RNA sequence: UUAAUUCCGAUAACGAACGAGACUCUGGCAUGCUAACUAGUUACGCGACCCCGGUCGGCGUAACUUCUUAGAGGGACAAGUGGCGUUCAGCCACCCGAGAUUGAGCAAUAACAGGUCUGUGAUGCCCUUAGAUGUCCGGGGCUGCACGCGCGCUACACUGACUGGCUCAGCGUGUGCCUACCCUACGCCGGCAGGCGCGGGUAACCCGUUGAACCCCAUUCGUGAUGGGGAUCGGGGAUUGCAAUUAUUCCCCAUGAACGAGGAAUUCCCAGUAAGUGCGGGUCAUAAGCUUGCGUUGAUUAAGUCCCUGCCCUUUGUACACA
C-alpha cells in the first residue's frame, strides 16, 4: 500500500477543522481541539482502523465512522473516564466535547463562575493565576 | 539440551506470545484496547496483541524468579515517571493488568497459586516454556 | 576420582563475581546463561577476551560456572571477565604444571593488566556544599 | 586468531602511520590491538598515559559530549562501530587506516597563543587531541537538528578529513587556525 | 523561517527514481534516501524494507538507530 | 619552502603569560647538529618529533 | 557571499560526481557479474573498460575540484578564475555521459592546477 | 628542600610549647587466623522440565568459609634499583607488587561591634503584664503582583521521543514515654490513583535476591514548534486531614504557551573526577523542583603558571594606623 492510490486527500474536513494528510491518523485526528493524543487512539481502536494508515490514505467510509465515535463515545463502549466533560453543571451529561463546543463549554464555565463572583472567576477576569500560583516572580508575559 | 536460560530471551518472548495465541484461551479483558498499563505512560500500547507478550514476559519472569505476586510484577514493569516540570522518578505498572495476566495464566493451568500467596510456575508450564525455548533454539540452525 | 574445584572472585566496583572452575568439558557460563548471551551484548568480545586470548584447548579440560552480584552491567561484565581470567589462573597453579600457568600470565597481563588485578577505583563520597564528590554549588554575588 | 587481533571485524594491521611525528602517539599497532574501544581506563593517572590509550578508545571517549551524552560509552562504541562499517563500505578500504589519516590530516601543526598574539607550534599529543576533538564536534554539529545519524556524520566526516576535502569541519577549522598562526609569527 | 516538504508517499515520478538508482547506491540508509529523494525517513524505511525483500539492496547491519544497506553482491 | 621535522633534545621551561607553552630545544632530523629553540604549545616531553612550518624562526629565551 | 556561493557550488559538484562514480561503478558491477557467470561477454568487458575510463576521469575531476575548494577556503585561488572555468565544468558534468564529447583539456591548465602537486 | 616554620644546614643564640605532621574514621588487598540455621558456597539425596548430561532463589543434610559479615593481625617505608643532589635534606624515572599522593574529621595565636535575645527555665537591662506584647479559640496573612535579582528543575530533540522486551545497585529507614502517625509481602474488586481482607517484621530473620533509573535489544516517528517541550487552563475521580477555597497531594481526559542552545557577563571542577541517571535519609498527618548521603554509567583536557583574582615569606618606601 506504499503506492499512492486514488482517494488521497491532502486536507480533510471533520468537525469544521483541517487535518494534515501527511500524518498517521492516530496523531492526525488530534488536530481537532477536543481530541488529544490518546482519545485519538481509543476512537481509532473502537473502529477497526489500522494505525499505520494515513489520514489521506483513509477512505470516506471510515472517516465518518471515526467522527461518529467522536460525537458519541458512550454508544461505542468508550468508558466514562476518557471524557473531558462528565457530570456537567447544567445537564449532568457525560460527553466528549469538541471543536467549537470546547470553546463554548469553556466560556460557559468561565462566565458561570463569573456570575456568582467566585474567586477563581475574578482571577480569570483579572488575568491572574487561578490555581494558587506564586505570581510574584513568574508569569512575566500574562502581565505587561 | 536446551532450557529457557541458555537461549536468547528477546525472540523467546516474541515467539511464546504466539504459542499463547495458538492456545486460544488466554482470556483477554474487555478494556484491553483502551488502557494504559502504567502511570508513567501517556499513550496506549501500540501493539494490538500486547497482552500475549505481557503474559509471555510474566511466564518467563515466573520461571526465572518464582514466588512473585502483583506488587513484584509492578516492580518489574516499572519505569521513569516523567513528572513534566518536576524531575523524573520511579513508577510501577498496573496492578489490574498484572493480576489479570496471573489469573489468565492460572485459568489455563500454567501458573499456580502458592500457599499464603504468590504465583509459581506449574511443571507442565515449565515444559511449555522449555519447548518454546526448544523452538527458538532450533531457530538458531 | 579427585574432585578438583577452584572458586575465585573478581571485582571492578561494588559488583563482585565468583567463578567456579572445576574439572569437566568445555563449558563456560555465567548466572546459568552461556557467555554469548550476557547483556549488554556490545561487550560480547569483552566477555570473550579470556576465551579468545587463551584459545579453547585450555578451556577444554575445565568447566566454569559464574555467579555475579552487585553493581551494574559494565561492572558486572568486568567482574565476570576478572573471575574467568583468574579462575583458570587458580586452577592452573593448583592442579596442572606451573609453567602453563606462567605462560598464561604471559598472555593475560601483557594484553591488559585488569584481567588479573582489579583497579582500586571506588566511588568517592559526596561532601556537603556541593551536588557531588568534588563539584560545588554555584557561588552568587551582588 | 591468537597472533593478530581483529577489531571486531577490522584488522589492526594494514594500517600505516604516514607521519613519524604522530607514530609514537597513535596507538593502533602490535600491542595495542584490542577487540573493543571500551577498556577499564586509568589513562589519566599520569601525564602522558593517554598516548598509550588506543585511538578508537579515545575516539569513543571524545564522542560523549554536550551533557546529555555523558556516561554513554557503550552508545558511543556502537556509533563508532556503525561509522566504521559505513566508512569501509564507502571507501572499500580500512576504517582504522582512514581514521589514522583523518587524525594526521586534521591535526593542526601550528597554533597561536599570547606570550596581539604570537605563533607557536604544537605538541604531538596536543595535535592528536585537537584532531580527535575537531573530528568529534564536526560530527556533532553535522548531526545536530538533522535527519541523518551521528554514525553517518562521523563516517563521512572521517572520510572527508582523510582526503582534506574542506567540507569537513576539522579541515576547515585547521586551515584557518594555521592561517591565523601564519598571520602572527 | 525554513521548512522542507518531504514526500510522505512515493508518487510515480519518484518510485522509478527509487527503484532505478537507489539499489545502485554504495551507501544505502533511510537518512540518505530521504536526503536524495526529498522523502521522509519513515517512508524511506518502508521503501528499503520492500527493496530488501525483493533483494535489490543488501542489508549489512541493523540497529534501532542505524540500519545500513548496500548494492547487490556480485558473485 | 619545505616543512621540516625536529626532535626535542631538551625541555627548558614553561613560558607564556599563563605558563601555557613549553620552550624546547629541537634538533632537526635532516641535520642532527642543528638545534634551535622553539616555544611549543601542549604537553611536550623529550624525544618527540615536530612539524615546523617555519623552521628558521628562533624563539626568545627565558 | 560570493566565495561561499562558489564553494557551495563546488560541494554540489563533488556530490554529483560521487553519485555518478557510484552509477558507473554499479554498471561495472553488474556487467562483471555477467562476464564472470558467462565468460564470452567481450562486449560487456569493453563496456566495463569504457565505464572505467569514465570512473577514472570523474575521480581526476573530483581531485581537482577538491584542490579548488582547499585553495579557495585558503583564499589563494581567485573567484574570477573559478567563474572563468565554471561554465566548462558545468559542460563536463552535463556532457560526460554523451558520445559527442568536446572536452576542454585546459580546464586546470588554465589555472596551473595540474602543474601544482598536492 | 618540602604540602608544611618540613627538614638539612647556617648561626647570639640555647632549650622549648602550640599549629603542621603524627592521630581516629573511611577506601583499596589478603583463597593465611577466628568464626557463623538471622550470611552463604560446594558436595550428596529427592523432586520438576528437556534431550548420560543441562537448568532450578524447587525441597533437604555432610563438609568448608571462596563469595558475605566483622574482629585480631599483616601490609607501604621513598623500602629496592638508576640518575639528579653540598653526595645532605631530598627530587625524578623504573622493577616488584592491592595501594608508590584515597577521601574526610580534628584543627594554633590574635581577632570580627560578623550572625543568633526567633534554640534554650543561658541571660543583664529596658518594655509590657488583665481592655496584656501572657495564653487560648475562630477567621485571614506569611502564596498577595506593573518590575528587578539569586539558587534551582524541565527542556529546546533523531547521540532523540514513543511503545514493547531484556537486565544489573549501594547507602538506609521501618510498629514511637508523651504520641494518634511504621515498613510492607500476598489474595480479591477497580483503567487509575485507590479500596476491601487476612500475614511477616522492634529487623543480616519480613518488605527483599531491595527485579531502581540511565544503559541494552526490537517497533512507530522523520527536521515539522513534530509524537520535541509541557506551561497554562477546563471537567471529573481517589487519599490524608477536624477543616483544602487562594486549586494539600495523586490520578484520568482534554487544552498544547514560550522555548531553535541563549547578550554583556559569569560559576564549579581534573580520576571513578565532571556530567547523566535513578534510589535512600531529613523535612513528612498529606510531602521534594531543596539538602544530605548512596550507588549506576563514565570521559575531554591539565601534571603547569603568576597573566587575572587572592594568599604566604623576605627586602624596600610610606604624610596610612577603625590602617
Ligand atoms: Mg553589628
Ligand atoms: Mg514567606
Ligand atoms: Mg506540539
Ligand atoms: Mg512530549
Ligand atoms: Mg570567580
Ligand atoms: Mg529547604
Ligand atoms: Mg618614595
Amino acid at each position: 500500500s506504499l503506492v499512492i492510490p486514488e482517494k488521497f486527500q491532502h486536507i480533510l474536513r471533520v468537525l469544521n477543522t483541517n487535518i494534515d494528510g501527511r500524518r498517521k491518523i492516530a496523531f492526525a485526528i488530534t488536530a481537532i481541539k477536543g481530541v488529544g493524543r490518546r482519545y485519538a487512539h481509543v476512537v481509532l481502536r473502537k473502529a477497526d482502523i489500522d494505525l499505520t494508515k494515513r489520514a489521506g490514505e483513509l477512505t470516506e467510509d471510515e472517516v465518518e465512522r471515526v467522527i461518529t465515535i467522536m460525537q458519541n463515545p458512550r454508544q461505542y463502549k468508550i468508558p466514562d473516564w476518557f471524557l473531558n466533560r462528565q457530570k456537567d453543571v447544567k445537564d449532568g451529561k457525560y460527553s466528549q466535547v469538541l471543536a467549537n463546543g470546547l470553546d463554548n463549554k469553556l466560556r460557559e464555565d468561565l462566565e458561570r463562575l463569573k456570575k456568582i463572583r467566585a474567586h477563581r472567576g475574578l482571577r480569570h477576569f483579572w488575568g491572574l493565576r487561578v490555581r494558587g500560583q506564586h505570581t510574584k516572580t513568574t508569569g512575566r508575559r500574562g502581565r505587561t | 539440551g536446551v532450557t529457557v536460560k541458555d537461549v536468547n530471551q528477546q525472540e523467546f518472548v516474541r515467539a511464546l506470545a504466539a504459542f499463547l495465541k495458538k492456545s486460544g484461551k488466554l482470556k483477554v479483558p474487555e478494556w484491553v484496547d483502551t488502557v494504559k498499563l502504567a502511570k508513567h505512560k501517556e499513550l496506549a500500547p501500540y501493539d494490538e496483541n500486547w497482552f500475549y507478550t505481557r503474559a509471555a514476559s510474566t511466564a518467563r519472569h515466573l520461571y526465572l524468579r518464582g514466588g512473585a505476586g502483583v506488587g513484584s510484577m509492578t516492580k518489574i514493569y516499572g519505569g521513569r515517571q516523567r513528572n513534566g516540570v518536576m524531575p523524573s522518578h520511579f513508577s510501577r505498572g498496573s496492578k489490574s493488568v498484572a493480576r489479570r495476566v496471573l489469573q489468565a495464566l492460572e485459568g489455563l493451568k500454567m501458573v499456580e497459586k502458592d500457599q499464603d500467596g504468590g504465583r509459581k510456575l506449574t511443571p507442565q508450564g515449565q515444559r511449555d516454556l522449555d519447548r518454546i525455548a526448544g523452538q527458538v533454539a532450533a531457530a538458531k540452525k | 576420582g579427585p574432585l578438583q574445584s577452584v572458586q575465585v572472585f573478581g571485582r571492578k566496583k561494588t559488583a563482585t563475581a565468583v567463578a567456579h572452575c572445576k574439572r569437566g568439558n568445555g563449558l563456560i557460563k555465567v548466572n546459568g546463561r552461556p557467555l554469548e548471551m550476557i547483556e549488554p551484548r556490545t561487550l560480547q568480545y569483552k566477555l570473550l577476551e579470556p576465551v579468545l586470548l587463551l584459545g579453547k584447548e585450555r578451556f577444554a579440560g575445565v568447566d566454569i560456572r559464574v555467579r555475579v552480584k552487585g553493581g551494574g552491567h559494565v561492572a558486572q561484565i568486568y567482574a565476570i571477565r576478572q573471575s574467568i581470567s583468574k579462575a583458570l589462573v587458580a586452577y592452573y597453579q593448583k592442579y596442572v604444571d606451573e609453567a602453563s600457568k606462567k605462560e598464561i600470565k604471559d598472555i593475560l597481563i601483557q594484553y591488559d593488566r585488569t584481567l588479573l588485578v582489579a583497579d582500586p577505583r571506588r566511588c568517592e563520597s559526596k561532601k556537603f556544599g556541593g551536588p557531588g564528590a568534588r563539584a560545588r554549588y554555584q557561588k552568587s554575588y551582588r | 586468531t591468537p597472533d593478530i587481533k581483529l577489531f571486531g571485524k577490522w584488522s589492526t594491521d594494514d594500517v600505516q602511520i604516514n607521519d613519524i611525528s604522530l607514530q609514537d602517539y597513535i596507538a593502533v599497532k602490535e600491542k595495542y590491538a584490542k577487540y573493543l574501544p571500551h577498556s577499564a581506563g586509568r589513562y589519566a593517572a599520569k601525564r602522558f598515559r593517554k598516548a598509550q590509550c588506543p585511538i578508537v578508545e579515545r575516539l569513543t571517549n571524545s564522542m560523549m559530549m554536550h551533557g546529555r551524552n555523558n556516561g554513554k560509552k557503550l552508545m558511543t562504541v556502537r556509533i563508532v562501530k556503525h561509522a566504521f562499517e559505513i566508512i569501509h563500505l564507502l571507501t572499500g578500504e580500512n576504517p582504522l587506516q582512514v581514521l589514522v589519516n583523518a587524525i594526521i590530516n586534521s591535526g593542526p601543526r601550528e597554533d597561536s597563543t599570547r606570550i596581539r598574539r604570537q605563533a607557536v607550534d604544537v605538541s604531538p599529543l596536543r595535535r592528536v587531541n585537537q584532531a580527535i576533538w575537531l573530528l568529534c564536534t564536526g560530527a556533532r554539529e553535522a548531526a545536530f537538528r538533522n535527519i541523518k545519524t551521528i554514525a553517518e556524520c562521523l563516517a563521512d566526516e572521517l572520510i572527508n578529513a582523510a582526503k582534506g576535502s574542506s567540507n569537513s569541519y576539522a579541515i576547515k577549522k585547521k586551515d584557518e587556525l594555521e592561517r591565523v598562526a601564519k598571520s602572527n609569527r | 523561517r525554513d521548512k522542507l516538504n518531504n514526500l510522505v508517499l512515493f508518487d510515480k515520478a519518484t518510485y522509478d527514481k527509487l527503484c532505478k538508482e537507489v539499489p545502485n547506491y554504495k551507501l544505502i540508509t533511510p537518512a540518505v534516501v530521504s536526503e536524495r529523494l526529498k522523502i521522509r525517513g519513515s517512508l524511506a524505511r518502508a521503501a528499503l524494507q520492500e527493496l530488501l525483500s525483493k533483494g535489490l539492496i543488501k542489508l549489512v547491519s541493523k540497529h534501532r538507530a542505524q540500519v545500513i544497506y548496500t548494492r547487490n553482491t556480485k558473485g | 619552502q619545505p616543512i621540516k621535522l625536529a626532535r626535542v633534545t631538551k625541555v627548558l621551561g614553561r613560558t607564556g603569560s599563563q605558563g601555557q607553552c613549553t620552550q624546547v630545544r629541537v634538533e632537526f632530523m635532516d641535520d642532527t647538529s642543528r638545534s634551535i629553540i622553539r616555544n611549543v604549545k601542549g604537553p611536550v616531553r623529550e624525544g618527540d618529533v615536530l612539524t615546523l612550518l617555519e623552521s628558521e624562526r628562533e624563539a626568545r629565551r627565558l | 557571499k560570493e566565495k561561499e556561493e562558489v564553494g557551495q557550488w563546488l560541494t554540489n559538484t563533488i556530490d554529483t560526481l560521487n553519485m555518478q562514480v557510484d552509477q558507473f561503478e554499479s554498471e561495472v558491477e553488474s556487467l562483471s557479474v555477467q562476464t564472470r557467470k558467462k565468460k564470452g561477454d567481450k562486449d560487456k568487458q569493453d563496456r566495463i573498460e569504457g565505464l572505467k575510463r569514465h570512473i577514472e576521469k570523474h575521480r581526476y575531476h573530483v581531485r581537482m575540484l577538491e584542490t579548488i575548494l582547499r585553495m579557495l577556503d585558503n583564499d589563494s585561488i581567485l573567484v574570477d578564475a573559478i567563474r572563468k572555468i565554471k561554465d566548462d565544468v558545468e559542460y563536463y558534468v552535463d556532457s560526460s555521459q554523451d558520445p559527442d564529447f568536446e572536452e576542454n583539456e585546459f580546464l586546470y591548465d588554465d589555472l596551473d592546477l595540474e602543474d601544482i602537486p598536492q
